[PDB]
C-alpha cells in the first residue's frame, strides 16, 4: 500500500487545494459587495453634504447614471443634487444595510431597510449598482419592498 | 572441475555488479565498480593456481570499513524481506550469487591452497551487499516518509483553512 | 554439499521473486510475496534437518487453485518463446532458478527424509510462473490488441469523412 | 546429474536472452531472437540423446559471420570492463551463463557423442555476446561522444560572441 | 387704431405661431413613448420566438442591458434568452399597455398590465427604456406595481 | 403787385412739388414731375406779360385725361380728411398752394388778357392733386386692408390648429 | 378778396396739420385730428357768411384747457428757437400759417359779424401749438437728458471697475 | 397791414428754416441756425418801427462771403429743376417764403424807412438757399457719381474674372 | 513489428486528423462566400423594396460604402435607394450566382449572370464584399465582365 | 432712373460675385483630382523601389485599402509590395493619365493610358481613390476598360 | 453738439465695455494658474502621505505622466511613489510658491523655491502642468534654475 | 562522470543562452536611443528649411508636443515653425551627439552640445523623445546644462 498511500493523499491534496483557490475566491466576491453597499450607503447616510460631493466626484464616475421608481439622474452633478435634496428633505434619517449583500460580475444586489431618526423600521429598499472599466461607479438602479 | 566452476561463477558475480551499479547512487557506483576491479584481481590469482599475485589484505579490511559505516545505520536486520525496492532487488540477485561463488572458492583453496584472502573477501562482501540493500530501501523509504508526512500535514492545515473560511463567510 | 547448495539456490529463487515483484500489478505482486514468504520457511525446514516445521500442505493447494485460475486462460501453452514482454521475461528467468532448486532439493530430500512438501511445491511453482508469463503477454498483448483494433477503425472512418467533404466541396 | 544439470542451465540461458532483448535495438533484438530459436533446437537434440536431430552448421557459421563484422569495429578487446550501460550489463550476465551451460554440455558430448555442433555453437556464442556489450558501449559511447563535443563547441561559441557584443555597446 | 390694429395681430401672431411650435414638439413625445412600449411589449407578446430573436437583433443594440426585481441580462442573446424563458413559463400570457407612456430625453416610463390567457387582469408592471447613440435600445430597467 | 405776388405764389407751388414727388412711386413721381416742367412754362407766359409763348391745351387734355382715370377709382369723396397718411399730406399741402396760386393768376389773366390756359391748367390741376392722396389713402390702406385680414385669417387657423393637437394628446 | 383768401389759408392750416400729425404720438394725434375736425366746422360758417352754425363756445374752452395742461409744464418760453426737433419744427410752421389764417378770419368778422367764437378759437389755437413744440421738446429732449445721465454714470463705473481688476492681478 | 403781413411771413421763414435744419449736415444746420438768430433780429427791428437796432452789415458781408464760397461750385446754374433730393426740396420752399417775404419787407421800408440792411439782408437770403439745394445736390449725387462708377467697374472686373477661370478648367 | 505497427498507425492518425482539421475549415470558407452572395443578390433579387429597406437594415452596416464603374453610395440609405433605383429601372429582371463563390479574410469574390425577364443570357459581373467588426456588410465592391 | 440704375448694379453685382464663389470652389476641385492621380500614378511610374516605399510611408496611411479585378491589398505594406510585384513585372512600362480627373467628396475619379516602353497605346483603366480623416490615402479601386 | 454727445458716449462705453470683457478674462487666467501651483506644491508639501495618495486619485488623471531631469513617472501610482520618496528623503522640507504663476491654453508655468526646514533658502525650480479633456492632471514637468 | 560531463555542460548552455538572449536584447535598446538621437539632432542640424518640413511631417506624428524653458509647441506644424525660427536665428550653427544615449520604455536620454559655426563647444543640453502608437514622434522634452 506503501505507493498507494503516497500517490493517495497526493491526489487529495490537489483536489482540497483547488477547492481552497474556488472558496478564497468567493470571500473576495461577498466583501466586494459589502463594500459598494457600504459606500453607496455611507453617500446616503452623510450628514455633511460638502464631503457627498468629494466623495462622489472622486468614487463615482463623470458617465454614471441612476433610476428608481419616483426619480432618476446620471453624472456625479445630477446624483450629488439628488442626494443632497433627499438628506433636505429627511434630516436625521439613515439607510442602514440589511442581508448580505451578495452578486456577479459587476452587478452588486443587496437590501436596506430605512431607519427613523428615532430608531423605528419604516420600510426598505433593494439597490443594484454597476461599475466602469474605470472602477469608478457608472449605474445604481433602486427597488421597493414591502 | 572446481577451478572451472568457481571461477566461472565468479565472471557471473563481477556480471551481476556491473547491472546492479546502473540503478544505485554515484557514491554507491564507485564502491560497486571498486568491487568489480577487486573480483577482477581475485579471479587472476585463482586462475593462475598461485602463479598471479591476488588481493591485498587492504581490500578486506576496505570492505570492513564499509561494513561497519552502515551496519551502524541498520537497527532491525533479521527479518526483512529480499527487494523493498528494484534497486534494492539488484544487490539482493548479487549476494546469493556471491555465496556459491564463496562456496566454490573456498573449495579452490581447500584443494590448491591459494585464495586465501579471496575466501574472506568473499564472506565480507555478501555481507556487505546485504546491507546496501536494506540501506537502499531505508534512503528510498525514510526520505519517503518525510513526503509522507509532508503530504499530511498539508492537508490537515487545508482542511482548517477552508472550515474557518466558510462559515467566516454566512456570518 | 547438497545441503548448501540446495539452500544457496534457494535463496537465488526467493532473491529473483523479490525482483520480478516491481515490474507486475497488485495482484501479481501480493501473490509472489506470499511465495516469498513460504520460500522463507521451506529454507527453514532444509536447513534445521528436520528440526524445524516446514510449510504446510494448504500452501501446496493454494498454488494449484492459483494455476487452475490461470490455466482456464491459456489455450496455446506447447509453442511459446520466453520473454515476449520486459515484465514476462522476469517471470520466465525465476522459472528456470527454481528447476534447478527443485532438484537440489529433490536430493534433500531423498537424503535425509525432509522437504516432501517443499519439493512438491517447488515442482508446482514454476508451473505457476510460466503461466504467469504468459497471461502477462495476454494481458500485455491483449489490451494492445484492443489498441490496435480502434487506431485501424479511427483510420478508416477518417479516411471516408475526407473523401466525402472533398467532392462535397467542388459541388 | 549431467543431463539435467546441462539442460537446466540451457533453459536458464534462452531464458536471459529473452530478457536482454528488450534492452537492445531491433537489429539485436532479430538476431538475439534467432539465437533464442537456435538454443530451443539445441535443446531437443541434448534432452532426446540423440533421437532428434540437433542444430544444422548454418547456426555456426552464422554466428562466426556475425561475429566477425562487430569483431572489425572493436580495436581494444582486452581490458573492458563490464557492464559500461545498463544495456551492455543484461548481455555480459548472459554470456557468464553460457559459459557454465557450455561446460555442462561439453560433459554431455563426452559421455553421450551428441552435441558436437551444439558445443561449438555455444563456445562461438558467448564470444559474440561479449562483442556486443562492446559494441553497445560504442554505440551509446561514441554517439554521446558526438553530443559531447556539440556542446562544448556551442558554448565556447557563445562565450565569443558574447564578448564581442558586451564591448561593442560601450564604444 | 389702424396701425395699431395690425400691428397688435403681429404680435399676437408670433405668439400662437411659437406655441404650435412647442406643441407640436410634445405630439412627437408622446408617440415616441407609444412606439417603444409597443415594440418592446410586441417582443414579449410575440408568440413565435424565431421572429423575437430576428427583431431584437435588428431592434435592439449589440451592447444592450436589462434588470428587474428578479433576473437581468445585457446584449440581443441573453435578452433574447430571458425573452424565449419567459414566453415559454408563462405560454398564452400577454402584456398590454396601460395608461399613456410618457418620459423625456432618452427615458421613456409607461405601466402595463398582465393579462392571463383567460383575460383576468392579475398585476402589472412599469419599465424604463434607454436609447443608445445608434437608435438602438441600450437599457430597459422594469419594475412592479402593486 | 397781382403779378409779383401770383409769379411768387408759382414758385412755392412748384417747389411744393419737388418735395411731395420724393414720396410718392415712379409713376406719381413722373406725373409730378411733369406738371413741375409745365408749372416752369406758365411762369414763362407771366412773367413775360404775353411776350413769351405758355403752355398749350394739350398740357391741359394731359391733366384731364389723368383725373379721369384717378377719378374711376374713387367713390367716396365728399367727406375725406385731409392727410390719411404722411404721403397723402404732402399732396393735400400742395394742392391749397395751387388754389392761392389760381386766385392770383386769375387776377393776371383778369388785367393783362394772358394765362388763359395757364388759369384752366391750374384749376384743374387742384383737383388732381386731391385724387391723388384719396388714391394713395386707397393704396396706401387697400393693400393694408389685405394684410389685417391675412393675420386674421392665420390667427383663426392657429387657433383651431391647437385646440385639436392639445386633445388629440389626452386620448 | 377777404372771404377767397380767408378761406383759402384756413384750408392750408388745416392741410398742414394733416401733415405734423404722423410725427407725433397717439395723445398729440388725437388732439390735432379734433382740431382738424374744428377747422372744418369754422370754414363752414365762413364759408356761408353766416347761413351755416359756426363752432360751439366747447370747442374754444377745450383748447384754453389743453393750454392750461401743457403751459403748467414749459417754464422758460420767452427765448426758445423754433424747430429744436423734425417733429417740433412741424408744429412751429403750422402755428405760423395759423397766424395769417388768423388775420383773414379777423377781416371776415369785421365785415361780416360771423366768425366770432372761430376768431378767438384760432387766436388760442396758435399759442398751444407754440406750447406742443415746446413740449416735443421737453419730451424729446427730457427723456434724452435720462439716456445721458445712464451712460455717463456707467461709463464712470467701468473705469473704476477695470482700474481695481488691473491692479489687484499684479498683486 | 404791410407790418403784420410783413412780420407775419418772417415767421413763417425762421419756421421753414428750423424744418430744413433737420435734414441737412452739421456745417449745413449751423449756418442755418445762425440766420435763423438773424431773422429774429430783423423782426425785432420791423416790429418796433425803428425803436430797436437791427441787424449788423456784418450779418449781409457774412451772406455774401457764403454765396461766393458755394457759387464757385456750381457752374451750371440756369436750368436745374427744384428738389432734386427731398434735402434739397426742403431748401427750394424756404427760398420762395423767403421771396414774398422780402417783398413784404420792401414795403416797410418804403413806408417806414427801416429794414434797409434787412431788406438787403433777405434779398442775398434767397440767393444762398437756391445755391445750397444745388451743393446739396452736387453732394448727394457727385458721391453717388463714385459710388456708381464704383460698381460698373467692380462688375467689368468679375466678368473677366469669371470668362479666364471658365475656360481654365476645362484645358 | 507489434510496437512499430501499433507506432506506425498512431502517427498515421495524428496526420489524417489534423488534415481533417483543415479540410473541415475549408467547408466553413466556401459556404461562408455563398451566403454573403445569395444576402447580396438576393437584396437585388427582392421584388419588393419594403423589405429590402428592412433587410438592408438589419443585414447591412450603418457605415457601409459600395462603388462600381457607373454609380457610388454609402450607408443603408444611400445603397437602399441606389437599389430602389435599379430595380426601377429594370422590374423582373433578375440576378443568378454563377460559378462557386471563394475568397479569403473578409473578402469575398464571386460572378454572377444577369437573366432577362424571358431568360436569356445577356451579361454578367463579379463583386466583392467586406464584412465590419460587427457582422455587418460595410463594404461592396462590384466589376463588370465581358 | 438714379436711384434704380445704382441699385439695379448692386443686385448684379451681389450674383456676380456668388458665381465667383462658385465657381472658384470649382477649380480647387478639378485641381484635387489631378494631384491624387499624379500622386498615385507617380508611385506606378516611379522607377526607384525606395523613393516609393517612402513616399507610400509618408503619402498613404497605415490604414489602407486596395483592390482590382486580379489583385488585392491593405496597408502601405501591402500595397509597396503590389507596387513592387508590378513594377518588376513590368520595367520600363508607364502610367499615363487620360483626359480630366473628375470626383466628388472623397473620392476621385479618372482615367488613364498604359504606355508600352516603345510608345504604344496598349490598354487603360479607371481609378477610384479615397482620403482618410488625417489626409492620406485609406481606399483605392481600380477597374479596367475596352 | 447733442446728437454728438450722446452717440459719443455710446461709442466710449462700448469699448470700455469690451476691455472690461477681455480684462476680466485675464483675472481667471492668474488665478488658474495659482490654482494649479497650490494643488501641484499641496501635493509636495503635505506631510501625511495617505492624504496625497487620496488626494492624487482624485485630482490626477490616470492616464498622467511626469518627467523631470533625475527621474520620471507617469501615472497615479507612479507619481504617488515618486512623491513618496521625495518626502521620505526630505522630511520637514517644504516647496513655497515664488514670483506669479501664468501661462496659456492647458499649460501653466511657474517657479518656486525650496525651503529647509529652518527657513534657509537653498534653491528653486520651474514647472509645467497640462491638464487632461477631464480635468485631470495628465502632464508634468520640471526644470532646475540657478 | 560521463553521465555529470554532459549534463553539466548541457546547464551551461542553457544559461549562456539565455545571457545571449538579454544581452542581444540590449543591443537593440542603445542603437533605438542613437536613432531617436540622430533623427531629432538631423531635423535640428538640416540646413534646408523644406526637406525639414517633409521630414517632420513623415516621422513626427500629428498631436505630437514640444516643451523646454523657453518656448514649447505642439504638432507638426508647430514644431516645424519652432524648427525654422531657431535656424533662421542661428545660421550655420550646429548640434553634436555628445555621449552615449541611452533610456528605457519610449523614453530616451541624450545629451548633446551646441557647436558653434567656427567650432567652438559653447554649451550643451539633454533631450527626452517620446514616440506615439504608430511608430510617430509624439512627445520631446529638452533641458539646459552647465
Amino acid at each position: 500500500q506503501l505507493k498507494k498511500k503516497l500517490q493517495a493523499l497526493k491526489k487529495k491534496n490537489a483536489q482540497l487545494k483547488w477547492k481552497l483557490q474556488a472558496l478564497k475566491k468567493k470571500l473576495a466576491q461577498a466583501t466586494q459587495h459589502l463594500t459598494i453597499a457600504q459606500t453607496y450607503l455611507a453617500a446616503w447616510n452623510e450628514e455633511d453634504n460638502e464631503r457627498r460631493r468629494h466623495l462622489v466626484g472622486q468614487a463615482w464616475a463623470e458617465n454614471t447614471r441612476y433610476v428608481d421608481p419616483l426619480m432618476q439622474g446620471e453624472g456625479q452633478q445630477g446624483i450629488a443634487a439628488m442626494i443632497e435634496a433627499a438628506r433636505q428633505k429627511f434630516p436625521g434619517y439613515r439607510f442602514v444595510l440589511a442581508g448580505t449583500p451578495d452578486g456577479h460580475g459587476n452587478f452588486t444586489r443587496f437590501s436596506w431597510r430605512l431607519i427613523s431618526p428615532d430608531g423605528d423600521d419604516v420600510a426598505g429598499g433593494t439597490d443594484v449598482v454597476s461599475l466602469n472599466t474605470e472602477g469608478r461607479i457608472d449605474n445604481v438602479v433602486g427597488f421597493l419592498d414591502g | 572441475s572446481p577451478i572451472i566452476e568457481a571461477n566461472g561463477t565468479l565472471d557471473e558475480l563481477t556480471s551481476f555488479i556491473g547491472e546492479a551499479k546502473h540503478y544505485v547512487d554515484e557514491e554507491m557506483k564507485g564502491i560497486l565498480e571498486e568491487i568489480q576491479n577487486d573480483i577482477y584481481k581475485i579471479m587472476g590469482e585463482i586462475g593462475s593456481k598461485g602463479k598471479i599475485e591476488g588481493i591485498s589484505e587492504e581490500r578486506i579490511k576496505w570492505l570492513e570499513g564499509l561494513i561497519s559505516r552502515y551496519e551502524e545505520m541498520v537497527n532491525l536486520k533479521s527479518f526483512v524481506l529480499p527487494g523493498g525496492t528494484l534497486e534494492s532487488a539488484k544487490l539482493d540477485v548479487c549476494r546469493t550469487i556471491a555465496r556459491r561463488a564463496e562456496r566454490k572458492v573456498a573449495t579452490v583453496l581447500r584443494e590448491f591452497g591459494i585464495g586465501k584472502e579471496a575466501l574472506v573477501y568473499l564472506n565480507r562482501l555478501s555481507d556487505l551487499l546485504f546491507l546496501l540493500a536494506r540501506v537502499i530501501e531505508i534512503a528510498a523509504a525514510a526520505q519517503l516518509e518525510k513526503e509522507l508526512q509532508a503530504l499530511e500535514k498539508e492537508n490537515a492545515q487545508l482542511e482548517w483553512e477552508l472550515q474557518a473560511l466558510e462559515k467566516e463567510l454566512a456570518q
